[PDB]
């Protein structure tokens, strides 16, 4: 078939008509990073030669091309604790929640620590760890920071996030109560924090049934963490392959080193080995190579996790889409294998109605515009309203501010302004 | 450290120094216990060699054969091998050989050979082109000359049994004109049951222990192991995702031996900079501290490092949590790297902390911008 | 007479054990789901062309079976390999035979060698003048024709005939029925179990989604 | 240890043309590393076999030095990318991007040149001197719920005061710095105080 | 010329396929950079090399 692209949709559009949501619902969403790859050093010598000392005065007239591949591959290992580190360490004192989780109804439980994990995961840090899944001069080093190590930084940075808002990025954690924080919030995508605080119970049920339907989402959907299981797939496949490459001729009589230092006397085997030395070495270079590429790849992806760390959980972002879809509220950190979880929170509006508005009003021959939001009428009344959410206030000269007369403006309207 | 770094001062940090790897304890000889000496004196020795039209094969199988007896004799005129060096032939082992036995004139020589063509290649000899064994020729006038026509002549290893039948007139007169024997030995040297082997005499059999091995010629080096691996009765070796062999049936005591490599990993050296101190520890990267004061991290065998109960900040990063630093009489100790001085957040629904004063801080932050415009002139780097 | 040959008529490549593992091999075996000729050991057992090489096998409860000719003119005018194999002994021989006129048991020759409830299959291949046999014994559910399922066939004996091979026959015997497939040459990936057995297998050219 | 990102790039750049000039000394299987030893040596049906395993592996080595130049130049040019952004969001701005230009709440960044590179001298408020208050989401007047304007509702234990978020100044609750929003019965954790009218 | 960092794109990827299209021609060493030539004019061993 062809694709669609989505579904059609004319705008509503006219010069004087304007949608204001009246209802919203907080989202949460869940955006992924890989952070960091599986830390592989090669002994190149060992790889190519497998402790032949024959074949390893051979690999000496290639002079530093072996040590070469091993200082790259050290280059690459370095920085994936140095990409893990520029996550997570973003918080300079290990936080702690309070034993009592007065937050407002709002119910983190489901993303702060629990204590009966063997390392002291969250419920859906240990979701992530479910769902995510030698021989040859090949081997794998541990990371820096073991998981139980990402696992407290993510409860530092999500236990500061809870407890004092954005301040323990900007200096000292300052407390202040969840439902004030998120008060806060309202305020920075500009919805009037008393819409918080008289909906307060719904949005925290809302909050609480979106982090319900991460649950579901990740016990349901294996699928779900493809980008970090993509990246541990990646690092297996190049892995593998350097390996089924040992298996490899290459033009020589075999592609076993010792085959052919056992059948063959020194003049006739150097000329056979040079021959797996040269393949060796080159798919030795082309897994480097691939490795360097993949690691700016992995690189470029922790630089945005990191960003993501000090802009959407250390801060509030007015940047669209970067802390995920909708106005972003706030954002909590999940480690995962190879990664991060952010679970943003945005505020999306839900419930339009449709009105007429107007840029201005005439009230004595003045044009009054609004302080804050838009003029808005129901059909018979004028209303001044905030942009981003339908509370119908007195039109006044408190919410308005004069500037010249009715002659200038392009689709004034005329009606009464109160003066308190 | 400093021959690595090629270096005399060396600053703080982490160093990856030559792999470790543990040595082979003994030289183990696992050969098939079979004692005929191999019919040879058939092969060559034979009163009368059939003609290159109808060539004749000897198979040769369970027994042991020196090539030394053949390859030393001044009889051989040629003695040209491929796949194998004749010097090797007593260290190696084979399934069976197949000696094809036939009389050419001595000019015909060259075209027995993988590859070739011509009256004998084409027609009635044909090698395969990856053929491994040996061809060994001789002059054979004194024995073969009369002319002596029987020698007539008419896919690899095909015998040809107007039509092409020609002779030569073997007279002892006759150099290139006279007859001459050949003997292809061509050996079945798969990763099968052997039964024509060298006169390499077997060691006993050592378990547990990291040994260099010889199985029926597969030299290899590791720690043999006795295995599950329910080997059918027609195979001889297993093999890794590598083709390295990864266990073996003993050819004495038909048991299946799994092959373990001798245990390695990174010597990586832990230094302080050689400006405050020459004191040094080292890890064994994923070794166990049993197979090397001593430290088992998670990150491998540690040495010369104090592993120390308390936690600080990372100075020099071990891996799994652990870290090392110099310090008190200084010492180089080993620790569990501290995230950060643990806080109390002093939360309530009704608490909050305002900030009564403020600090300019004035930070410094350094980023890269540009590199050095170097530029090759290749023709010159690579031809000068 | 034919039937489907289904999942049928694959062998072990080579002598190595290997386990856990999806190995990739390119030989002459019976391509999958091939249309393989049918006959029957009572009232059957002409001269066949050989091509590469052939898959036997034999539906029985019976031992009528009991070996093969091959060769090029089957006449005395050449070399000929004869194999007969009762299932208890075995008589192979290259000779310049003439066989009787109806090849069954009433119960220059250069090489020699000696050593329904059930179905035998076998396979015969000549590469570089060597030829190659391998088998397999299974009990069998299907009473009526060649069966479904998967099972390789070990290898049995190799032979340094250097003799060509264009034709073939069955020996029967008298006081069950056979089949014939060709072998071609086919990329397989083959299934080896934990226990070191291939367990199932990939013909590469059987479809689009086998490749 | 503050330059060390400008001297790793300095010393990466050095080490990786040594690595290439080091390159010269190899055989890579020849019967010497110098060209002027097999042209002396050798007459040419000879000399061009030995020559040829010179230029595959010079060949192979300058290919290794301008791949890994290309993937270093990738990362100096997302370093670049990164000082340019730095320079339009701090030094021609202020950035509302949490810890993108130092730590703290920036106000502005002063740009110093640096052999290869960009230093950048972020200026950014650190609030130092922290007190405790008892606050409240709202306050009761006459049944009306009051919010602040700007700012949060705080006391001293006695007294309630609204004050901006980042700095201490208790400023008397008022009409002027409050907004009502209906009753009280609606608010958790509403407190009463008298809300002066101006 | 306004266009510029798209016909880069553009000029970029085309002289990577002429590149490596012109590398067709070049003989590495062999005794000529069409493999037909060597194919009719070699026989097995001597042509494999
Ligand atoms: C926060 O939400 C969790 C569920 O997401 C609640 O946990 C359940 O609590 C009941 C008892 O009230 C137990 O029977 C369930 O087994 C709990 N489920 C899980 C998954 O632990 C929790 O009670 C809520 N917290 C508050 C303060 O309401
Ligand atoms: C605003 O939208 C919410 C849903 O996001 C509405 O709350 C639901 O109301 C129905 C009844 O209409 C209840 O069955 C649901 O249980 C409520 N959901 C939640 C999460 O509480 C709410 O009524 C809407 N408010 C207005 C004024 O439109
Ligand atoms: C537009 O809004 C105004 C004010 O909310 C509505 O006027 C009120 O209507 C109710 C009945 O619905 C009366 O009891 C009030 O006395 C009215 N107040 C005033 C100041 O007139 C008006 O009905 C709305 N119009 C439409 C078209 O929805
Ligand atoms: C808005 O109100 C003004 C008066 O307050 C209207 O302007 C008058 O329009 C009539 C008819 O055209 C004229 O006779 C008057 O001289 C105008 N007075 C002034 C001061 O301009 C105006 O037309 C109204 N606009 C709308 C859209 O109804
Ligand atoms: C094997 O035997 C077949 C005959 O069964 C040979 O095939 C014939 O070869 C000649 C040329 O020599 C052709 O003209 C005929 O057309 C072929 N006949 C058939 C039926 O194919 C074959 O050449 C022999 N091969 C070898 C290596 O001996
Ligand atoms: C809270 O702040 C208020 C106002 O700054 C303080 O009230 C004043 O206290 C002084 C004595 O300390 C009196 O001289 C003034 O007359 C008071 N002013 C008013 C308007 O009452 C109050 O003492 C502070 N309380 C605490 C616990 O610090
Ligand atoms: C805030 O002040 C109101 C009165 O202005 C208090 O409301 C009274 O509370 C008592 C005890 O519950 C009731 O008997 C009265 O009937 C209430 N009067 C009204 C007008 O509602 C309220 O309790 C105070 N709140 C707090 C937290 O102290
Ligand atoms: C707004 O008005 C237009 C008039 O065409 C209508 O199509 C649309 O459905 C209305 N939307 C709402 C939310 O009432
Ligand atoms: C708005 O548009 C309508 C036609 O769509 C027109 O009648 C009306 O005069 C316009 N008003 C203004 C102020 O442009
Ligand atoms: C080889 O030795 C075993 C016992 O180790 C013995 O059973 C077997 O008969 C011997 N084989 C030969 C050919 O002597
Ligand atoms: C063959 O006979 C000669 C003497 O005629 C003898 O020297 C040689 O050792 C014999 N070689 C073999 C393999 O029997
Ligand atoms: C180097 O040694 C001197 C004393 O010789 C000491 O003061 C200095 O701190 C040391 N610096 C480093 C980086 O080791
Ligand atoms: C180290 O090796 C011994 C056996 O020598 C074993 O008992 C022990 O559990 C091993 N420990 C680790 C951490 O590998
Ligand atoms: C570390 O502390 C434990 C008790 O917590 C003690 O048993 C152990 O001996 C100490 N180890 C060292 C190296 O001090
Ligand atoms: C097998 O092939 C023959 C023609 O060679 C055809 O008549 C027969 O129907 C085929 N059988 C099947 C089952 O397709
Ligand atoms: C198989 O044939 C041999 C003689 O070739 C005979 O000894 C043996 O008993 C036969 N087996 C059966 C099952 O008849
Ligand atoms: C064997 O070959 C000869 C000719 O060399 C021939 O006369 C004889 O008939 C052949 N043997 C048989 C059994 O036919
Ligand atoms: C392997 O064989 C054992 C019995 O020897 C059996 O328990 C196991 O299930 C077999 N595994 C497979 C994959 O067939
Ligand atoms: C705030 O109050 C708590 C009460 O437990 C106390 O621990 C904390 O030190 C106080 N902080 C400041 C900045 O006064
Ligand atoms: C805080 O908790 C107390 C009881 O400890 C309760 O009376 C009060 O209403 C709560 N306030 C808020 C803002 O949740």
């Amino acid at each position: 078939y062809t694709m669609s692209l989505g579904a059609e949709n004319s705008v509503a559009y006219s010069n004087n008509s304007i949608a204001i949501p009246t209802n919203f619902t907080i989202s949460v969403t869940t955006e992924i990073l890989p952070v960091s790859m599986t830390k592989t050093s090669v002994d190149c010598t060992m790889y190519i030669c497998g402790d032949s000392t024959e074949c390893s005065n051979l690999l000496l007239q290639y002079g530093s091309f072996c040590t070469q591949l091993n200082r790259a591959l050290t280059g690459i290992a370095v920085e994936q604790d140095k990409n893990t580190q520029e996550v997570f360490a973003q918080v300079k004192q290990i936080y702690k929640t309070p034993p009592i989780k007065d937050f407002g109804g709002f119910n983190f439980s489901q993303i702060l620590p629990d204590p009966s994990k063997p390392s002291k995961r969250s419920f859906i840090e240990d979701l992530l760890f479910n769902k995510v899944t030698k021989f040859n001069g090949l081997t794998v080093l541990p990371p820096l920071l073991t998981d139980e190590m990402i696992a407290q930084y993510t409860s530092a940075l999500l236990a500061g996030t809870i407890t004092s808002g954005w301040t323990f990025g900007a200096g000292a954690a300052l407390q202040i109560p969840f439902a004030m924080q998120m008060a806060y919030r309202f305020n920075g995508i500009g919805v009037t924090q008393n819409v918080l605080y008289e909906n307060q119970k719904l949005i925290a049920n809302q909050f609480n049934s979106a982090i319900g339907k991460i649950q579901d989402s990740l016990s349901s959907t294996a699928s779900a963490l493809g980008k970090l299981q993509d990246v541990v797939n990646q690092n297996a496949q190049a892995l593998n392959t350097l390996v089924k490459q040992l298996s490899s001729n290459f033009g020589a009589i075999s592609s076993v080193l010792n085959d052919i230092l056992s059948r063959l006397d020194k003049v006739e085997a150097e000329v056979q080995i040079d021959r797996l030395i040269t393949g060796r070495l080159q798919s030795l270079q082309t897994y480097v190579t691939q490795q360097l590429i993949r690691a700016a790849e992995i690189r470029a992806s922790a630089n945005l996790a990191a960003t993501k760390m000090s802009e959407c959980v250390l801060g509030q972002s007015k940047r669209v889409d970067f802390c995920g879809k909708g106005y972003h509220l706030m954002s909590f950190p999940q480690s995962a294998p190879h990664g991060v979880v952010f679970l943003h929170v945005t505020y999306v509006p839900a419930q339009e109605k449709n009105f007429t508005t107007a840029p201005a009003i005439c009230h004595d021959g003045k044009a009054h515009f609004p302080r804050e939001g838009v003029f808005v009428s129901n059909g018979t009344h004028w209303f001044v309203t905030q942009r981003n959410f339908y509370e119908p206030q007195i039109i006044t000269t408190d919410n308005t501010f004069v500037s010249g007369n009715c002659d200038v403006v392009i689709g004034i309207v005329n009606n009464t302004v109160y003066d308190p | 450290t400093k021959c690595t770094l090629k270096s005399f001062t060396v600053e703080k940090g982490i160093y990856q120094t030559s792999n470790f790897r543990v040595q082979p304890t003994e030289s183990i000889v696992r050969f098939p216990n079979i004692t005929n000496l191999c019919p040879f004196g058939e092969v060559f020795n034979a009163t009368r060699f059939a003609s290159v039209y109808a060539w004749n094969r000897k198979r040769i199988s369970n027994c042991v054969a020196d090539y030394s007896v053949l390859y030393n004799s001044a009889s051989f005129s040629t003695f040209k091998c491929y796949g194998v060096s004749p010097t090797k032939l007593n260290d190696l082992c084979f399934t069976n050989v197949y000696a094809d036995s036939f009389v050419i004139r001595g000019d015909e020589v060259r075209q027995i050979a993988p590859g070739q063509t011509g009256k004998i290649a084409d027609y009635n000899y044909k090698l395969p082109d990856d053929f491994t064994g040996c061809v060994i020729a001789w002059n054979s006038n004194n024995l073969d000359s009369k002319g002596n026509y029987n020698y007539l002549y008419r896919k690899p290893f095909e015998r040809d049994i107007y039509f092409p039948l020609q002779s030569y007139g073997f007279q002892p007169t006759n150099v290139g004109y006279q007859p001459y024997r050949v003997v292809v030995l061509s050996f079945e040297l798969l990763h099968a049951p052997a039964t024509v082997c060298g006169p390499k005499k077997s060691t006993n059999l050592v378990k547990n222990k990291c040994v260099n091995f010889n199985f029926n010629g597969l030299t290899g080096t590791g720690v043999l192991t006795e295995s599950n691996k329910k080997f059918l009765p027609f195979q001889q070796f297993g093999r890794d995702i590598a083709d390295t062999t990864d266990a073996v049936r003993d050819p004495q005591t038909l048991e299946i031996l799994d092959i373990t490599p001798c245990s390695f990993g990174g010597v990586s050296v832990i230094t302080p900079g050689t400006n405050t101190s020459n004191q040094v520890a080292v890890l064994y990267q994923g070794v166990n501290c049993t197979e090397v004061n001593v430290f088992q991290t998670r990150a491998g065998c540690l040495i010369g490092a104090e592993h120390v109960n308390n936690s600080y900040e990372c100075d020099i990063p071990i891996g799994a949590g652990i870290c090392a630093s110099y310090q008190t009489s200084q010492s180089i100790i080993a620790y569990t790297m501290s995230l950060g001085a643990e806080n109390s957040v002093a939360y309530s629904n009704n608490s909050i902390a305002i900030p009564t004063n403020f600090t300019i801080s004035v930070t410094t932050e350094i980023l890269p911008v540009s590199m050095t415009k170097t530029s090759v002139d290749c023709t010159m780097y690579i031809c000068g | 007479a034919y039937t489907n040959s289904f999942t049928r008529g694959v062998y072990y490549p080579d002598k190595v054990f290997r386990s856990s593992v999806l190995h990739s091999t390119q030989d002459l075996f019976l391509p999958f789901f091939s249309n393989v000729t049918w006959f029957h050991a009572i009232h059957d057992n002409p001269v066949l062309p050989f091509n590469d090489g052939v898959y036997f096998a034999s539906t029985e409860k019976s031992n009528i079976i009991r070996g093969w000719i091959f060769g090029t003119t089957l006449d005395s005018k050449t070399q000929s390999l004869l194999i007969v194999n009762n299932a208890t002994n075995v008589v192979i021989k290259v000779c310049e035979f003439q066989f009787c006129n109806d090849p069954f048991l009433g119960v220059n020759c250069t090489f020699e060698y000696v050593s329904f409830k059930n179905l035998r299959e076998f396979v015969f291949k000549n590469i570089d003048g060597y030829f190659k046999i391998y088998s397999k014994h299974t009990p069998i559910n299907l009473v009526r024709d060649l069966p479904q399922g998967f099972s390789a066939l070990e290898p049995l004996v190799d032979l340094p005939i250097g003799i060509n091979i264009t034709r073939f026959q069955t020996l029967l015997a008298l006081h069950a029925a056979y089949y014939v497939g060709y072998l071609q040459p086919r990329t397989f990936l083959l299934k080896y179990n934990e226990n070191g057995t291939i367990t199932d297998a990939v013909d590469c050219a059987l479809d689009p989604l086998s490749e």
